[PDB]
């Protein structure tokens, strides 16, 4: 029967005579070109080091009331908007965000322009509405904007241009769930170098409620993070964890896993599987290089 | 008994009988596809999206006022007859966007405007709810109004708080999304806005935060300078191409009308002109109160207080320190939030992005 | 309601096949009729039982049969243009007598438009020949279209309304295909009116430098122009162009050969602005003894929407003022409110005009 | 079993729905939902796994061999053993990137086991138009003397629209079936963009490609024999979303200057 | 449809092709932003080749029609493409009177008028500004109810505004 | 070998044919558009003195 | 398929469903598909069946039954082994490389008397897949050493 | 494709281009009004000289009206060796 039915469910239409026979499965997730929406992601604390300082900020700010929505409605604040975090590009400050969303239950979606640009008839200017509509069918889920910055693997740091305009434009939104559903399930997080990425109008900044400062990698920041990477084998207990951090000038997080690379690539060209205390001279002496090459 | 075996039994048994005439003409061979014109013959071309072209007659059930070019039609698979006129197929799929019902809003956070809040009643929700208003001395009401000032004193809001009063259809239009460039594509958008309107005649139209392109401001879609003769002249052409006397209202919004062209204003149109202002502390209790309402204040936090701390603020501002002074008692773990909370938010907000002139006492 | 009406003609228009006919064009005519279809196949039918040999043109919709292909019944040509069908309206708002006042304007439209068509037989006399085109600029907010509709009252035919921004569409290329679509239904439809909209966002001289990806619009004009006067001088109904820019429109376009009857809006004096007033004192409420020549002397010269704009906003000092009728202290309200109270942009007031 | 024999029609597997029952994909064009044979099973068959189908019905027979078109096929050996590294000098700064790359896993693939290090899946040129080289490239499989695979990014496209993306999920299997390989695609910028993608958009979708490119990357490139190689211009437009350490890792810029 | 154009002169040989607005289809558009359409150009490409193929057998002889000369490629001109170069200046005194006087025959009169003072009262007039004459030239006398066209409504009709008159502007004295 | 013309359908399809007597190989050119059968696909029908049409915008005016 | 004109299938015309195999129509499945119960014209009832003489049943036993192995017999049974000598020795060493792989990838599943490696359908692939491979390899034996026996010195 | 495969049938001989203005474009994105199929045909005429075929028999002799229209990429040493002026 009908009642069964719905939109974006796959059937079996006969060949024969063109009816309808049973059904087989329903729409999957991703659409369009390429749709990454990830629910629960493996991104944990235990995984990022060093940010524990700022691990326990984000922790009482964004995941918080996420986590716990009768906290602010009990105590009478508004349910925030969104949260910003500021800080030097290529430390893979996205993790953070993909780790608030584990805890809490939620999805991690990416807004990515390579979609915003398509063929479509009337669909032009819903594409930029469209992860917004979308976003009340997945959950309430926290929204993180894609290609708004540079984890190192990534270009584009930041601009003034169309990809600050969607950023506003989507939290403009947020105030039309109050309005009509009378309930605001959606969240965005996201991530920029400067500033002065940001767009100076409607005065103050009542679209992102919170700014959350970034702090820059150092010897005791980096001592964490390579830890955490830093044994696929046997490693000595001789050798300073913060000796081998203070010898990186202005590594961000993914170039720590750069001399854990280069840790196991001096024991490749010798035939080891073990780390003395000499490769790991050799192996910060490369990295320097290597960063300021290119 | 009598009356109703002569009229409720043939009414079921005719019903039945013209579903099973429907075998033929709705039956498993059904198709569908796009009228293109019609001719005065009881024929016309429709075409599928398999790209055929069937030339077939008109079956029964519909006339030809409501076909129209460019619709979409049901067509049949083996005799390939035209069954009837259907709405667009699987929809536009627009249906809340910057359109909705009934909106929730009411005066009290847009307080502090009520001497330019009386012009937009007057002007909108008098003649659309009381339409005996202007009928009966015979004058013409304001077919549109217009609405400047700074940001942050509800634009949006106060045109909300009117759509649940006139409980009605309130549309909205994005300024950058008309702009958008694909090829050319802007005024192509504009028409389809206002098309809808047409057919169902919510008689409100509204358009928050014009934007185009003044200068520049966007990176994936520009347009070039083309698209600022082609945009900006195409909403001219809407109030100045047709001429509706009772229905379409059209309002305009943004921060700073001035730099438009003033033949987008189109005077005549609009004969009201409401200038945004910030609430001044009379009206800011009324604000804070509400936020407040749920909040648990100490015995040393008086709400006059933080009402004479506030200068040069909008409304979003009131909400800013109470979220602010909220989250510093939750991060504590406190049930009434202490007064050092609230002196530190109405200081710390006041002054952020810029303290200083950075240049000479100006 | 109609069920039975229909059905029972179903058992010979229907059951048997006689429509189900595959729409394609004729190329070549051999008196062999090379026909190629929309599926981009070519083939060579004959005559039908019911075709007559003149009905086949070249560069015609005909429909073939699907199974075995033979000439049945003709189609109109020009299947493809969809957004130019819905150009045409029926029964216009704005009537002959809506313009505020009798000057010049009325006069010299109503001559070279609307006399040919009632009255084609007195210029027959002399044998001259009728300005095609016509000229409305003018100021902005002065009811440019508000005169122009009036003239389409008085036709009681086919209006056809062309927006500047119609002529650029999404395909480049596509903008000389919506020109021909514009002059074919004028043989099609004879005595006719069509109408441009803002032509300055098309019209113009750009020359080259400066841009690089703009010369799409020039190249609508140059077609625009090869349709209106080509090699062969084919026209029938008058053109009317119309636009708030004349300075930026192309140089050529003013000369004559396309418009002749040049008629540009100006201000309405003290005479011209005390009827704009009159034709709208019998709306709204009027109190008896009020002299509305006295209220228009007080205005100084600007475009007629600010004028309508005093009796409108007359209407609303009532409600406020907590007064029955309009009485002549409201008028003078509005002299500070619709005039002074605007003087800040939401006017023209000798802006536009050159640059 | 011998019913259908040779008359055959060639198609490729999708997704799973029923057991004996699945939804291909023929390449005629037109996708049909049958049924299984009895004599094979869902678990026989891989979702990139071609089958065989049915003139008519299109019904699902046999399971094809790991064998397709992928443009000209090529065992991996043609008229290789021509030239080697030596004959293009100065590379070593560049060489250096590559061969630890391309040959060291190529040649003993346990010994980035041993050192619990992700080798790079895919490697990129970079560089301005004119970089030469067509040499050291062909000159790892001439001196290793493994298969190679080569097409161009203008023959990843196919005469009709559906064929194209099963095609390329066959460029990336033929290389993991038979002996470690190494595919190289010349100007594969036509399809991976940065956010101008189809160019603003074409014909239908024209973006089938691309997506089968990063969804076949991840699936691939497990054992650590095939590598990608992929030689591109400069239009300072890129596919940040192919440089994700997920997916691509080795990046290369032809030493300029 | 440039290379179907040519067809037709094969199997007719003596045509003749008529191009209207040479200038509607050329450019150059490299150095510059946007790197220029190249929509328009393959069209151009198509009348340098057919050209110079099986054509230029001299029956293949095209009318090449445009306004100015100012924007064009300057690779349209050769022996084998356009040869005389025609320059249409504005007609003279002589000139005038003759192309005034073709206008005016299916027209009324009374045989008062001479051309040769209407020929100097129109100031440097092309060939469509003179058709223009005779047209408001019949609106005069139709709106006045005069049974023929006497010779001052040939003056008034020449006479209107356009131009620099009616200025605004300051300095003048 | 043998003479053999071989044709390409509207259709893009290709299909191989015997030389028919009907038309000679002089006659025959290639990259021509000539009648061919529907089921057969056999060359029958000569050149019809037109190379391919006249596209869309073409004046025959004499 | 035939076609009998039925005229008139309105009321009382002729009853059909008699001769043999009638009512057919089952569900929308018949023939094609597309035809279903009305068929072409008030069901014309397809039925068809076929006959043969003592002329036709001695031909075709002589002729075709499966493939035609008449008229010459030890060219038969030499050919098919002297084609395949090369590639007997070889299918009888490639199949034998497919048994075993196949014997040592689902047959490890059930191993313990208890669950391991949980074998469902597993140890059923391999006896279905294997079981005319170990057939297939007694005949070629036969074959192999009869042609060659059975006298010719 | 073709003319480079017809040159082994038919032998090297000499394969000519004729005015070529358009392909060597560098094409920045407006939208390219469906030229992006003259995309993939820049991209065939460039990886076919560095191709592995055996080339340098077959002759490609490219006029056009100015030289800076066509790909730098081509201009470069690699492809087109021979840059013959005709002042």
């Amino acid at each position: 029967n009908v009642k069964d039915l719905k939109a974006s469910q796959r059937v079996c239409l006969r060949s024969d005579s063109y009816m309808l026979h049973k059904v087989l499965e329903n729409k999957a997730d991703p659409l369009v070109s390429l749709m990454m929406v990830e629910k629960v992601p493996d991104s944990t604390y235990d995984m990022v080091g060093g940010l524990t300082k700022q691990i326990k900020e984000i922790k009482e700010v964004i995941e918080l009331p996420v986590k716990h929505p009768e906290l602010f409605e009990s105590l009478g604040i508004a349910q925030p908007k969104g949260v910003i975090l500021y800080g030097p590009p290529g430390t893979g400050k996205t993790l953070l965000a993909r780790a608030v969303a584990h805890h809490t239950d939620c999805k991690f979606i990416r807004v990515s322009g390579a979609e915003l640009v398509q063929k479509y008839i009337g669909e032009g200017s819903r594409m930029v509405r469209e992860l917004f509509v979308m976003a009340r069918e997945h959950a309430p889920s926290i929204i993180f904007m894609d290609e708004i910055d540079s984890i190192g693997s990534t270009r584009v740091e930041g601009s003034g241009g169309g990809d600050s305009e969607v950023q506003r434009t989507m939290l403009e939104l947020l105030n039309q769930l109050d309005g009509f559903e009378t309930s605001k399930n959606i969240k965005i997080i996201m991530a920029t170098n400067r500033l002065d990425i940001l767009d100076p109008a409607l005065l103050r900044p009542g679209r992102i409620d919170r700014k959350i400062e970034f702090p820059p990698p150092s010897v005791a920041a980096r001592a964490e993070i390579l830890r955490i990477h830093s044994r696929k084998m046997n490693l000595t207990r001789g050798i300073n964890l913060r000796k081998v951090a203070e010898k990186m000038n202005g590594c961000s997080g993914a170039d720590v896993k750069g001399v854990c690379t280069e840790a196991g690539m001096y024991a490749l060209r010798e035939r080891r599987i073990h780390v003395t205390q000499e490769d790991f001279e050799l192996a910060v002496g490369k990295v320097m290089n290597k960063n300021q090459e290119t | 008994f009598v009356s109703n075996s002569e009229i409720l039994k043939p009414f079921e048994k005719k019903q039945e009988e013209e579903k099973k005439q429907l075998e033929e003409i709705r039956g498993n061979p059904l198709s569908i596809g796009t009228l293109e014109e019609i001719i005065d013959d009881d024929h016309a071309i429709v075409t599928s999206p398999t790209m055929p072209d069937y030339y077939v007659s008109i079956l029964s059930f519909v006339d030809k006022e409501l076909l129209e070019p460019g619709c979409s039609v049901l067509l049949h698979h083996k005799t390939m007859s035209i069954v009837g006129v259907l709405q667009d197929d699987a929809d536009p799929m627009v249906s809340v966007m910057k359109m909705d019902k009934s909106p929730t809003e009411s005066y009290s956070d847009i307080g502090g405007l009520e001497s330019q809040i009386q012009e937009i009643k007057e002007s909108v929700e008098l003649p659309l709810t009381h339409p005996e208003l202007y009928e009966e001395m015979g004058i013409k009401p304001p077919k549109g109004v217009i609405l400047y000032g700074a940001p942050g004193t509800g634009k949006t809001l106060l045109a909300k708080a009117v759509a649940n009063q006139t409980s009605a259809t309130f549309l909205r239009i994005v300024g950058s999304e008309l702009i958008q460039k694909y090829l050319g594509d802007g005024p192509r958008l504009c028409r389809q806005i206002f098309k809808v309107a047409g057919e169902n005649a919510p008689s409100i139209v509204f358009i928050d935060e014009i934007d185009a392109i003044g200068t520049k401001r966007y990176d994936s879609n520009s347009g070039g300078e083309r698209e600022i003769q082609r945009t900006m002249l195409e909403l001219l052409n809407q109030l100045d191409g047709f001429d509706d006397r009772g229905d379409v209202k059209v309002i305009m919004a943004t921060n700073k009308i001035e730099t438009l062209d003033p033949a987008l204003i189109r005077p005549g149109r609009i004969d009201r002109k409401i200038l945004f202002e910030n609430p001044d502390l009379s009206t800011k209790k009324k604000i804070l109160g509400i936020h407040t309402s749920k909040m648990n204040l100490s015995e040393d936090v008086n709400l006059e207080t933080l009402v004479t701390t506030k200068d040069d603020l909008s409304g979003a501002d009131i909400q800013a320190m109470c979220t602010e002074a909220g989250l510093l008692a939750l991060r504590e773990r406190r049930m009434q939030v202490t007064a050092e909370d609230f002196k530190q938010a109405k200081e710390r907000v006041m002054k952020n992005k810029v303290e200083e002139n950075l240049e000479g006492l100006y | 309601a109609p069920s039975h009406l229909w059905d029972i003609m179903g058992d010979r228009q229907r059951l048997g096949e006689e429509h189900p006919l595959q729409v394609a064009r004729c190329t070549k005519i051999i008196k062999k009729y090379v026909i190629n279809l929309k599926q981009i196949a070519k083939f060579v039918v004959g005559l039908g039982e019911r075709v007559s040999p003149t009905d086949i043109e070249e560069g015609m919709r005909v429909g073939v049969d699907r199974s075995k292909y033979n000439i049945e019944l003709p189609l109109p040509p020009r299947i493809d243009p969809s957004v130019t069908m819905m150009t045409v309206e029926e029964k216009p708002d704005v009537t002959y007598s809506d313009v505020g006042g009798c000057k010049d304007q009325i006069e010299k439209l109503r001559e070279v438009v609307e006399l040919p068509l009632l009255s084609p037989e007195r210029f027959a006399t002399l044998g001259i020949d009728p300005p095609k085109g016509i000229l409305l600029y003018g100021p902005p907010g002065t009811g440019k279209t508000l005169c122009a509709r009036a003239v389409a009252n008085r036709t009681d035919a086919t209006f056809i309304r062309v927006i500047g921004s119609e002529l650029v569409q999404k395909y480049v290329g596509e903008g000389a295909r919506m020109v021909r679509e514009l002059f074919e239904m004028a043989r099609t439809k004879k005595a006719c009116i069509i109408f441009f909209d803002e032509i300055d966002a098309v019209g113009g001289a750009r020359f080259d430098d400066g841009a690089g990806g703009d010369n799409e619009v020039q190249r609508t004009m140059l077609e625009l122009i090869t349709q209106l006067d080509g090699f062969d001088p084919r026209g029938n109904i008058k053109v009317m162009f119309a636009t708030n820019r004349p300075n930026t429109l192309d140089p050529a376009l003013l000369r004559p050969g396309r418009i002749d009857r040049k008629v540009e809006f100006s201000l309405p004096d003290l005479e011209g602005r005390a009827n704009i007033f009159r034709i709208h004192s019998k709306s709204m409420s009027v109190e008896r003894g009020i002299r509305w020549e006295l209220i228009s002397r007080l205005c100084p010269n600007s475009t007629g929407a600010e004028l309508r704009s005093v009796c409108t906003e007359a209407g609303m000092f009532a409600i406020r003022a907590r007064r029955k009728v309009a009485t002549e202290k409201d008028f003078l309200k509005a002299v500070d409110k619709v005039i002074s109270g605007y003087k800040k942009f939401s006017s023209t007031s000798r802006y536009m005009q050159y640059n | 079993k011998r019913i259908q024999s040779v008359p055959l029609v060639i198609g490729q597997f999708l997704e799973p729905i029923d057991q004996n029952t699945g939804i291909v994909s023929s390449t005629t064009g037109m996708s049909y939902v049958v049924r299984i044979l009895s004599t094979l099973d869902r678990e026989l068959l891989k979702p990139s796994m071609s089958v065989a189908l049915h003139r008519h019905s299109n019904a699902l027979v046999d399971i094809l061999p790991p064998d397709s078109d992928s443009s000209i096929s090529v065992m991996g050996e043609n008229e290789k053993p021509d030239v080697t590294y030596a004959d293009v000098g100065g590379l070593d700064m560049q060489k250096q990137e590559i061969r630890e790359a391309v040959e060291l896993p190529l040649v003993q693939a346990d010994l980035y086991e041993q050192i619990g290090i992700d080798p790079p899946r895919g490697v990129l040129l970079y560089g301005p138009p004119g970089t030469g080289k067509t040499m050291l490239v062909k000159a790892v499989a001439n001196s290793t003397k493994a298969a190679f695979i080569r097409v161009n990014g203008s023959e990843f496209v196919h005469k009709y629209l559906g064929e194209g993306p099963r095609m390329v999920r066959d460029v990336f299997r033929l290389a993991r079936e038979n002996a470690p390989s190494i595919i190289f695609i010349d100007e594969v910028d036509s399809i991976a963009t940065k956010r101008f993608d189809a160019q603003t958009g074409s014909d239908r979708e024209v973006q089938r490609i691309l997506i089968e490119l990063l969804t076949q990357m991840d699936g691939f490139d497990q054992s650590t024999n095939v590598k990608v190689i992929m030689a591109t211009n400069r239009a300072d437009t890129l596919d940040p979303a192919l440089l994700r350490p997920g997916r691509l890792d080795r990046k290369i810029e032809f030493p300029s200057l | 449809l440039v290379r179907d154009a040519f067809a037709l002169a094969k199997e007719k040989a003596p045509t003749i092709i008529f191009i209207d607005e040479l200038d509607a289809i050329g450019t150059k558009r490299f150095d510059s932003e946007k790197s220029g359409d190249r929509e328009v150009q393959r069209t151009m490409l198509e009348l340098l080749n057919q050209l110079d193929g099986f054509s230029s057998d001299d029956r293949v002889k095209v009318l090449a029609a445009t306004n100015r000369v100012d924007v064009l490629d300057p690779a349209l001109l050769r022996s084998g493409r356009l040869d005389r170069k025609i320059e249409f200046p504005l007609p003279s005194e002589d000139s005038r009177a003759q192309i005034l006087q073709i206008h005016s025959r299916k027209m009324t009169t009374d045989d008062d008028i001479n051309w040769q003072e209407l020929a100097r009262s129109t100031d440097e007039f092309n060939g469509a500004q003179l058709k223009a004459v005779t047209v408001e030239a019949g609106m005069i006398a139709l709106r006045n109810g005069q049974s023929s066209v006497k010779h001052e409504d040939f003056v008034e009709g020449i006479s209107e505004v356009q131009a620099r008159k009616s200025k605004s502007v300051s300095f003048y004295a | 070998v043998g003479k053999a013309a071989v044709v390409k359908t509207s259709s893009r399809q290709t299909v191989f044919l015997p030389m028919v007597g009907l038309v000679d190989p002089d006659k025959l050119k290639p990259n021509d558009l000539v009648g061919v059968n529907k089921d057969s696909y056999l060359i029958l029908d000569t050149l019809p003195s037109e190379f391919d049409s006249r596209v869309k915008a073409m004046e025959v005016d004499e | 398929d035939a076609f009998r004109l039925i005229d008139t299938g309105a009321l009382i015309n002729n009853l059909e469903p008699r001769q043999t195999t009638s009512n057919t129509g089952l569900l929308n499945k018949a023939n094609i598909q597309a035809l279903i119960h009305g068929l072409n014209r008030h069901y014309y009832s397809l039925n068809i069946d076929y006959h043969k003489t003592a002329k036709e049943t001695k031909m075709l036993m002589n002729l075709h039954k499966e493939q035609w192995q008449s008229g010459l017999k030890m060219y038969d049974y030499e050919e098919k082994e002297e084609s395949n000598l090369a590639a007997t020795k070889s299918m009888v060493k490639i199949a034998e490389q497919y048994s075993k792989r196949i014997e040592e990838e689902k047959e490890l599943t059930e191993e313990e008397l208890k669950t391991r490696y949980v074998g469902r359908q597993d140890p059923k692939k391999h006896l279905s897949e294997t079981a005319d491979e170990t057939l297939e390899n007694n005949i070629v034996s036969v074959l192999t050493a009869g042609v060659n026996s059975v006298a010719i010195k | 494709r073709e003319m480079f495969a017809y040159a082994k049938e038919h032998e090297p001989c000499i394969i000519f281009m004729d005015e070529v203005d358009a392909i060597g474009g560098r094409r920045f994105s407006e939208g390219t009004s469906a030229d992006r199929e003259i995309q993939r045909t820049l991209m065939e005429l460039l990886t076919q000289m560095d191709g592995f075929d055996n080339l340098g028999q077959t002759k490609i002799i490219m006029a056009t009206n100015r030289p800076d229209t066509l790909d730098p990429a081509l201009l470069r040493p690699g492809r087109l060796d021979r840059k013959v002026e005709i002042p």
